[PDB]
RNA sequence: CGAUGUUGGAUCAGGACACCCAAAUGGUGCAACCGCUAUUAAAGGUUCGUUUGUUCAACGAUUAAAGUCCUACGUGAUCUGAG
RNA sequence: CACAAACGCGUCUCAGAGAUAAUUAAUGAUUUAAUCUUAACCUAAUUAACUCAUAAUAAAUCCAGCCCUAGAACAGGGCACA
């Protein structure tokens, strides 16, 4: 991995690019002929929002996702992983992947509401005051439709709207 | 054995008094305006019992204050026993004041009208003049029906009380009933004058309740008069502590005193 | 801002951004091109 | 080039880019030189002196910017990307000067 | 009683609705996705 | 088995106190099992007319979790009766005002709609935190399992498990995060 | 149809927002004052008079404004009977 | 205003915090640029509602009779200074 360091001395600035050792891929993938990382490690339709050990492999230290041209994923797997990362960040998983602000960490606010499988942004949803009757019912989306193809051991389809 | 006296704090609340509404008197200001003040006489105001903050509200302590003395022969056994343990004759009105823990006073302590000072705002709580079962026109100010253009037995009726589709009347409907005998509070009444000899407060404006009624008076709780407790005696007024008698009448900075040079404008 | 059901860019400087759950045509050169998806 | 043109390079004295074209990690520095020696950058300030030093054994591509605040910004670019180098240079120019 | 041809989509019988739901098209699905297959 | 009639009756129809931790648990999944225990549908001697019903003590009520955006989408509607007195409060606002309210309403809704609902609601004790009076604490018998398995956050993971999990991709050395 | 009593007005109004006023903003062929549109918001208000039975309508004087509707074209076991 | 009262035409008083919708910007990935973010992290300027500070009530088991600024009845306040 590459880092940029800045040095200031006597109104003179020097920026340097330092390369440190980075982890490499594990020696034995179960499906070596796959052209895609997830699809060759046999994790397709196998991860969820709570699999942080996989979701944190490729995200920036401040929580941002990594570009597809760098990660190597196929488009659908990239979208699924991006949605899973968003859901984990909203649920509260990955607590060390946030920027550090000492000035803003002191003014504590109201306690965070526990949540999980959150599809939309918490600040963009309006409360459903009407809620409809049985024939026209306003359903609350839960989870994401991108993960509707995950393996279901019980056989019951996931309730994405409830 | 007085309880320890604590220094005043920005978020402190004081105890109040239970006075008697004597009457109403005119008063004049040095600028020429004329106000009307109510006389509240502190006849015999005492602290009866103390209740801790956690045992009462969890935010403030409760001090119980008793007003004018009554007869022993018309009180219940429990009340008479309570006053016998306390050591004071029975009182007529008993009220509860929410104070801070630093303003607590030992029970049995007397309270005087010098507890308030000329130039201050107070809250006055009392039971208003009860007018009994009053009609809707006097209870709610409803306009009546016309007098003589043909109306038959409807000159003061409320009229329609609800809507046809609802098939009922809402719980907030204004209808004839009791009017007057309820507790009301007047906020932000100015104190103009304190008569120490007779223990009387001259409070600005009107006071709820009939004359010669027991009135619960305390410091104003409006946000505009939150921190005027600084200059006032914080725990209470102790006439035996200063060892110097207060003046018979304490006036405000704008009150035209009875002995005046008959103010003329320049 | 004009509230519309269909958003279209009226120049080359209009950019489409998703905010508050809606889609927006924001424009800096021509502020009259501000459109909000209903 | 457009980013530097829209910055007002009037307050820059000398920019010298010293590199070895036969190396394998001078592409970013060469792109930086091309971006900083463009026609728009030339016309936005004429007194600026742009120098392109070519070596073969230096093996360390670097850039030096000396400007009239008595200030020296030296960037030894062996792993720095051209876009990052341009952004850092633009930020420093708009900060001091 | 509505005509055979209307403008309001002329909601069907429940048996017909069930018939259409059963006879909905089911696209074929390969065992392994071929995008990033060899 | 060879009990006398009265002690056998007391043992068979004795009331039981159950504990339920509500930390990071869905209020609906808490309320379903709480209502089952309250009704007594977990007893083979259960009957509608019999008073077979056990006490349920739910702790960590303030730390419940709603799946999805229910915190901002679910609303609770009340009417004071007076005209203009219809209030619709969001789930988050109701939780801030009163932590007990969300799970209390869920259990009340899931309970049967007969007159026994109030009686078996009087046997439900809800506590915002793990601060239970000793009188109630000494009555507890067993703690029911939490219906939802709470996932562990990344820093809670062991280093052994972190290194055991494989690296599915190899980032380039020149890339900068 | 072995009766669901009508316009208008008086009294009291409940509600909706498709907001007239009051509040926060976007665009203007928005220089300022006046304006024109659109977004969000319904806790509170929304006048007195001449003619007409009038709902409407014209006119006079004002207002921050004198909103559009639903409520058995709200309300006659509360009132009037001008039509 | 021919009752000691009632009354207006007369007099007194009327309030702090949070919260938001539309709409502004700060940092910043997917999309190593930018980008207010149905991307996280803390962010700030911001309607009316609505809640809450705060205020009121908040001492149980004497009640025959007689007064009352208390009241339809029942209730409620007084009956030791004089
Ligand atoms: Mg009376
Ligand atoms: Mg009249
Ligand atoms: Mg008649
Ligand atoms: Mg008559
Ligand atoms: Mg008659
Ligand atoms: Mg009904
Ligand atoms: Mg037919
Ligand atoms: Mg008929
Ligand atoms: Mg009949
Ligand atoms: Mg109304
Ligand atoms: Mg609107
Ligand atoms: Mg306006
Ligand atoms: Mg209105
Ligand atoms: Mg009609
Ligand atoms: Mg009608
Ligand atoms: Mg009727
Ligand atoms: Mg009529
Ligand atoms: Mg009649
Ligand atoms: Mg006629
Ligand atoms: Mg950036
Ligand atoms: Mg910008
Ligand atoms: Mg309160
Ligand atoms: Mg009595
Ligand atoms: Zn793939
Ligand atoms: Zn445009």
């Amino acid at each position: 991995f590459r880092e940029v360091v800045e040095i200031l001395d006597g109104k003179t600035t020097i920026i340097e690019g330092r390369i440190t050792e980075t982890p490499q891929e594990s020696p034995n993938p179960p499906n070596p002929t796959g052209q895609c990382p997830i699809c060759r490690w046999n994790l397709k339709h196998k991860y969820n929002y709570e699999d942080v050990l996989l979701l944190s492999q490729f995200i920036r230290p401040h929580g941002g996702m990594l570009p597809r041209r760098i990660t190597g994923l196929c488009q659908e797997e990239h979208l699924k992983i991006e949605e899973c990362v968003k859901m984990a960040h909203r649920a509260g998983l990955l607590p060390n992947h946030r920027p550090k602000l000492p000035e803003g960490f002191v003014p504590k606010s109201k306690p965070r509401l526990n949540r999980y499988l959150t599809r939309w942004s918490p600040r963009s949803v309006k409360p459903i005051y009407n809620k409809g009757h049985r024939w026209n019912k306003v359903r609350m989306p839960v989870g994401s439709p991108l993960l509707k193809d995950n393996v279901s051991y019980s056989g019951r389809p996931l309730l994405l709207y409830h | 054995e007085p309880w320890p006296i604590h220094p005043w704090e920005p978020g402190s609340s004081r105890v109040g008094l239970i006075a008697l509404k004597l009457g109403m008197m005119p008063l004049w200001t040095k600028d020429g305006q004329k106000h009307v003040v109510t006389l509240l006489q502190v006849q015999d105001c005492h602290v009866l019992k103390y209740t801790p903050k956690e045992n009462h509200n969890g935010r403030m302590a409760a001090l119980t204050v008793g007003g004018k003395t009554v007869s022993h022969f018309h009180k219940s056994a429990s009340i008479l026993e309570f006053y016998q343990e306390l050591g004071l004759p029975p009182k007529q009105k008993v009220k509860i004041f929410n104070v801070t823990e630093n303003a607590v006073i030992k029970p049995g302590t007397p309270l005087y009208a010098a507890h308030f000072r000329p130039g201050q705002y107070v809250d006055v709580t009392a039971k208003t003049i009860g007018k009994g079962f009053q009609g809707v026109m006097r209870r709610w100010g409803f306009k009546g029906q016309p007098a003589t253009h043909g109306q038959t037995k409807t000159h003061r009726r409320p009229g329609a009380i609800s809507t046809g589709d609802v098939a009922r009347v809402w719980p907030g409907t204004k209808m004839p009933g009791q009017l007057g005998n309820i507790d009301r509070t007047a906020f932000g009444l100015k104190v103009w004058r304190i008569n120490t000899k007779h223990n009387i407060i001259y409070v600005n404006g009107s006071v709820p309740g009939h004359k010669n009624c027991l009135v619960k008076i305390k410091d104003s709780k409006l946000p505009a008069y939150k921190d005027f407790c600084k200059n006032l005696p914080f725990p209470t007024y102790f006439p035996d502590g200063d060892e110097e008698a207060l003046p018979e009448d304490l006036y405000d900075e704008n009150v035209c005193q009875p002995g005046a040079p008959s103010i003329t404008f320049t | 801002f004009k509230t519309k059901g269909v958003l279209k860019k009226r120049c080359r400087d209009c950019y489409l951004v998703k905010r508050r759950g809606r889609w927006f045509i924001y424009c800096k050169t021509n502020p009259k091109h501000k459109q909000r998806q209903m | 080039a457009a980013a530097l043109a829209r910055l007002g390079l009037r307050a820059v004295k000398q920019v010298r880019v010293q590199f070895c074209p036969f190396e394998k990690n001078v592409e970013s520095t060469r792109t930086f030189l091309q971006a900083v020696s463009s026609e728009k950058v030339r016309c936005t300030n004429l007194n600026c002196s742009v120098i392109a030093d070519v070596r073969h054994d230096g093996s360390e591509p670097c850039v030096d910017v000396l400007f009239g605040d008595g200030h020296r910004l030296i960037m030894r670019g062996a792993h720095l990307t051209a876009q990052e180098m341009l952004t850092a240079f633009a930020s420093h120019i708009q900060a001091r000067g | 009683g509505s005509k055979a041809v209307t403008r309001h989509r002329r909601v069907m019988h429940f048996e017909r609705q069930k018939l259409m739901a059963v006879t909905e098209y089911i696209p074929p699905k390969p065992t392994i996705n071929p995008r990033c297959l060899p | 088995s060879s009990f006398s009639k009265a002690p056998q009756q007391w043992a068979t129809f004795a009331r039981v106190w159950y504990l339920l931790d509500g930390k990071m648990q869905p209020p609906g999944k808490l309320a379903a099992m709480a209502s089952v225990k309250l009704q007594g549908l977990h007893k083979p001697v259960y009957h509608q007319l019999s008073d077979c019903g056990d006490h349920v003590v739910i702790m960590n009520t303030r730390h419940i979790a709603f799946s999805g955006n229910k915190w901002e989408q679910k609303v609770y509607s009340s009417h004071t009766g007076y005209p203009g007195g219809f209030r619709q409060v969001t789930a988050a606002q109701l939780h801030q005002k009163d932590p007990v309210a969300i799970v209390k309403l869920a259990i009340y809704g899931m309970l049967p709609k007969n007159l026994h609902r109030r009686t078996m609601m009087q046997r439900l004790h809800l506590f915002p935190d793990e601060d239970i009076p000793e009188d109630i604490l000494k009555n507890l018998v067993e703690e029911l399992p939490q219906p939802r398995k709470v996932p562990r956050r990344l820093d809670e993971y062991t280093q052994e498990e972190i290194e055991a999990f494989p690296r599915v991709w190899s980032p380039p050395e020149d890339y900068r995060l």
